[PDB]
């Protein structure tokens, strides 16, 4: 579940709010954007 | 005895408080504001950020008008009428406070005027113009702010010993005025009164004004104000005495004058403390710490689950924009949204001449926390915009993680430097690296292009400067 | 004659050419600059951006000083010495032109003075202060810029008929100055001379000044300048005749006077044309289109693979920062890097009073592209900083993709409005969601926190304004 790790530090304010709403560990979300950026689609795909 | 029931009562109507109340209302919550003064807006609007920016704008124009003389545009010496200046400062404030009262009415947020104190976990008692109001609440948001620190050996009662509120009343222009403390508030008021005719002295106990800000940034600012003010670093006031010819301040320290100096006025601007001890918050079960802060978690919630606290009263930094955003989150949580207040960065601006502005990590903080970092700097001596506006001593600085090249902080010293913080703040929040910044085309000629050019220095592509990274 | 061989020759030394040359030098390439004027920096530094913003800053202080009298700070009427202003403008320029020459020296980039023309695919000849210099090269970067449009029926040789270079020379403060063109350059020059005491007429053939900018942004601008200028929209100049007592201008259109009007000076600022036909580029086999542009691909190459072109001469927008960035890419490609020029945004600023500034898509462009968008505006009437700085008519506008919520465009009208573009341009480049901007903490009170507040309008979370997106 949620932790303030390095993936959370690097994420954008949208993704940090999404991750904290849904209890997501962003270290386990694979970012598909430029330079590995974690997108909102990545987080929504991960919840299911 | 009037009695009221509400879903949310907000204690205090400064930027944190009224933003909270207005967010609550927009989210459909029944909301009441308690405020002891007769207008909304708290310290920032009435006796703080807004009146001081208004006077600093007058000060800036006066200085720009004189700088033009060497250029061939010669204005005559400005005839000053401090009563009209005051009346204009007051007009600015009243326009904003009326607009706040109007938005409170449009949102149907009731305003109860008077001093509020908790009497139970769900009860707030107000003592005001209309007698006592008893307010029964489902939720409370404490937003009661802070207050100027006073020193005890100081005869603060004397009408020539000022706090920030006194200085912003603009009752007179003292011939010789002392500023105690090299904080932002003190330097801003010294900037104002100098433009109006005062000789300004500043006594600061540490080795630099604005101690949080980096040394290379403050070196530039100090070089400038060291001609306008007499600045006493590593110096402390050891006693103050009020006589009929002026206030006598005896100092001990490096620059401390031998003999007690005479001043027409003394502004005490040595910091502010939170108001958390003055609410009987303990009667509601709310924990208040030894320093008078009400500590909260990242949902702005106190140890009592239905009572929140926001703004100056929960801790440093004591700034209006922090309070506003905390107020939104607190209202959102109460309304049932799983939201948190966890910004990467919070910007700070000193609206002095030149401005000093920074966001994210400083070099000091990066060194303490052990981050491996690298700085990139763009000097304004190479900016056509800055030269053509007579601000060529400025500087733009970015701070990057050495390994990842992500930006983690930045700082500007210069005329209009504060306005550049928006880009740097966003850059950190978005996780930009130096390449992302350098490759974005910035408008030329501008001051803010120095942010892209600083990134180009780090990237080793800069061509408006020598490039030691070629 | 003199003969030289170099790896890269750069023709023109404006923002595009000298940035390309210095970047070449930093990448280890032997580089020579050819420049017909005595200094480096081209139009931007010598007769362009830099002198105009210097004079504009003077104009802004003059008008801010007058505005203070109503608040109890009365400056006497400003006594002005035109030749001292000239001297100061030249001191600003010379500081930078000396800096560029010093950096050329330090990077060991030779400057050949004179007018260069191609004589073959690998040879350029210069006529200048050292006589004729023929330059053999492996690669060339054409950076020769643009020039003001002239009209055939205008007697430009009269000293009272100005282009922008004349205008920045400060020959005189004419009592009545006609500005032909409602574009940026002509508006800025009107702003300067108005503050020096000229009466300003502006004639514009289109129905708005700054035609590319959005209507709502320009409406705020037009309301202010209409107090200062005689603005004649949908009006065209048909004749210009020089007489001893002044320049008589005949106009047609909705606000054209029946009678030709007398002006002390006429500034012709109807646009700029690329210099691509004046280089004998054909002798190197380079293709020049009918407008005089040298068109290039995404790596700044012309149809001749070892000859590049950059800056105004390759196309619109004719802006300095476009040329600088194209210069860097061309140099990097010559050095072997797989780099491309394809920016998402190129900002535009008019340094008028108030300033008009925009980046990314305008509403006009979004409609062309058929994009479903939503705007969000923050009025500066609601900004304590704008009120307390006496500039409360400003406005900040963001444009969002309706579906994805990413920011795709922004615009500002207001005093110091241009400095806010940096945040907006980066936000579009980084593909920010409106929530990314909204949740970023902007310092209060500032003008630039209007960017965050405009995002909060879109998000429906704003509290510094009535929130029509609130619950019922
Ligand atoms: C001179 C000066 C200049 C400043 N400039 C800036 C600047 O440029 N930028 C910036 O970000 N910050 C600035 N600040 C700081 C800023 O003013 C504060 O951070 C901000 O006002 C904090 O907001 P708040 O809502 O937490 O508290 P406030 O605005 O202090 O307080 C809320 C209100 O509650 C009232 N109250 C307190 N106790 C009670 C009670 N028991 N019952 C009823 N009402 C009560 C108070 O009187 C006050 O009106 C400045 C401050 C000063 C003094
Ligand atoms: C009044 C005015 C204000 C402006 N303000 C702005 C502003 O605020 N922001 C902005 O972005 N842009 C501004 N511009 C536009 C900006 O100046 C140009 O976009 C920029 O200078 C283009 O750079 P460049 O290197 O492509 O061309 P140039 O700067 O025109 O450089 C080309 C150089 O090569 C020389 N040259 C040409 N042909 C030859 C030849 N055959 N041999 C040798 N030398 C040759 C030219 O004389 C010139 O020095 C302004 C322009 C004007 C006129």
């Amino acid at each position: 579940e949620f932790a303030e790790n390095d993936a959370y530090v690097h994420a954008t304010p949208l993704i940090r709010r999404l991750a904290r709403e849904f209890g997501v560990n962003l270290a386990k979300v694979k970012g598909t954007g430029r330079k590995g950026r974690i997108l909102r689609e990545d987080v929504q795909a991960y919840v299911k | 005895s009037t009695e009221i029931k509400t879903q949310v009562v907000v204690l205090g109507a400064g930027p944190a408080g009224y933003s909270a109340a207005f967010r609550c209302a927009d989210l459909g919550l029944e909301t009441v504001i308690v405020e002891r003064y007769n207008t909304l807006g708290g310290v920032c609007l009435n006796v703080g950020c807004i009146p001081s920016k208004a006077l600093l704008h007058v000060a800036k124009v006066i200085e720009e008008a004189k700088a033009l003389a060497e250029h061939g545009i010669v204005f005559g010496e400005p005839k000053t009428d401090i009563d009209k200046i005051r009346t204009w400062k007051e007009k600015v404030i009243n326009q904003l406070t009326g607009g706040l009262a109007g938005m409170a009415k449009g949102r149907k947020v009731k305003v109860v005027n008077g001093l509020g104190k908790f009497t139970g976990a769900n009860t707030l008692e107000v003592e005001g113009e209309n007698g006592k109001t008893v307010i029964n609440f489902d939720n409370a948001i404490i937003a009661a702010g802070s207050r100027p620190i006073q020193l005890p050996f100081i005869p603060h009662e004397d009408p020539r010993i000022w706090d920030s509120t006194d200085a912003l009343e603009l009752k007179e222009v003292p011939e010789r005025l002392l500023v105690m403390g090299g904080g932002i508030i003190g330097l801003e008021m010294g900037t104002v009164y100098h433009a109006l005719g005062s000789q300004i002295d500043v006594v600061e106990m540490f080795d630099q004004v604005i101690p949080a800000a980096d040394k290379d940034i403050v070196k530039v600012f100090t070089k400038r104000i060291s001609k306008k003010f007499n600045l006493m670093l590593e110096t402390k006031v050891t006693a103050v005495e009020a006589k009929e010819d002026g206030i006598y301040v005896t100092m001990e320290g490096k620059k401390a004058p031998a003999e007690p100096q005479r001043y027409d006025a003394v502004l005490v601007a040595i910091g502010r403390v939170p108001n958390g001890k003055n609410l009987d918050a303990g009667k509601a079960g709310v924990e208040v710490d030894d320093r008078g802060f009400i500590r909260v978690d990242k949902q702005l919630r106190t140890n009592v689950p239905h009572i929140f606290a926001i703004g100056d009263i929960v801790g440093q930094p004591m700034l209006a924009h922090k309070g506003v955003h905390e107020g939104h989150v607190a209202a959102e949580v109460i309304a049932g949204k799983k939201h948190y207040f966890d910004p990467k960065v919070i910007p700070s601006i000193a609206y002095t001449e030149p401005e000093v502005a920074w966001v994210g990590l400083t070099e000091k903080e990066a060194k303490e926390k052990g981050i491996s970092y690298e700085t990139a700097t763009f000097p304004w001596a190479a900016s056509g915009r800055a030269i053509a506006s007579d601000c060529a001593d400025g500087m733009t600085k970015l701070i990057f993680d050495k390994e990842s090249h992500r930006v983690i902080g930045g700082a500007i010293v210069g005329t209009n430097g504060g306005e550049l913080l928006g880009e740097i703040g966003l850059a950190i929040e978005m996780g930009c690296d130096a390449e992302d910044i350098a490759l974005t085309i910035h408008a030329h000629p501008t001051l803010h292009e120095s942010v892209g050019l600083a990134a180009e220095v780090f990237e080793g592509s800069i061509t408006d400067l020598p490039n030691p990274k070629a």
